[PDB]
């Protein structure tokens, strides 16, 4: 007979949905907060 | 362990008036626990103590000392945070106002106690051209000072 060892082992929603909503800092704004609509 | 140098970048000055000189930007940076002696890094710190950032970077990139690379890294980081975080429009418009080294938390090893030496590098950059060096006093300054000394003498110990 023959034996080989078998190949065993073959809350986040809001975090991930805000992870695609970085809206990273725009270089041309130069530090001014983007929140204001002015 | 005291960490004031970090806190020195959180000072919010009140907004200025139109008829008031523009307050130059002030940036404080440091690196802690560098595997180097404070005595050796004092030389590198002193070398760059009134230089522009570009001159300091040029000098450090061609120093053979170990602490040169570390100070160069600290200076580049300071330049980045100056332009980005502290509203300094020009990278070039900085100079090393302050550059010192302190001792860190040194370790003790058994050989025969020997000290594994650490240190901190502290820098402060200010926006603008480096201040011109103080000119060496002329003979006219010397003579003026001497004449003033002669003029300031009083009849001692009398009415």
């Amino acid at each position: 007979q023959t034996f080989t060892f078998p190949d065993l082992f073959p809350l986040y929603s809001m975090l991930e949905e805000e992870r695609q909503q970085r809206q990273s800092s725009d270089p041309r704004r130069g530090g001014v907060p983007s929140w204001f609509g002015l | 362990i005291s960490r004031k140098w970090e806190k020195k970048n959180k000072i919010v000055y009140p907004p200025q008036l139109p008829g008031e000189p523009r307050r130059p930007a002030e940036i404080y940076h440091c690196r802690r626990q560098i595997k180097y002696s404070k005595d050796k890094m004092w030389y590198l710190a002193k070398l760059i103590r009134g230089m522009s950032i570009d001159q300091a970077l040029a000098q450090l990139e061609f120093n053979d000392k170990k602490g040169a690379k570390i100070i160069k890294e600290v200076l580049l980081e300071a330049q980045d945070m100056a332009v980005r975080d502290h509203n300094v429009e020009f990278r070039s418009n900085l100079y090393i106002a302050e550059s010192t080294s302190g001792r860190g938390q040194c370790l003790k090893r058994i050989r025969g106690i020997m000290e594994k030496v650490y240190c901190h590098y502290f820098v402060k950059l200010v926006e603008g051209p480096p201040p011109p060096p103080e000119p060496p006093k002329t003979a006219v300054a010397h003579a003026k000072e001497y004449i003033q000394q002669l003029r300031s003498r009083t009849i001692v110990h009398t009415l």
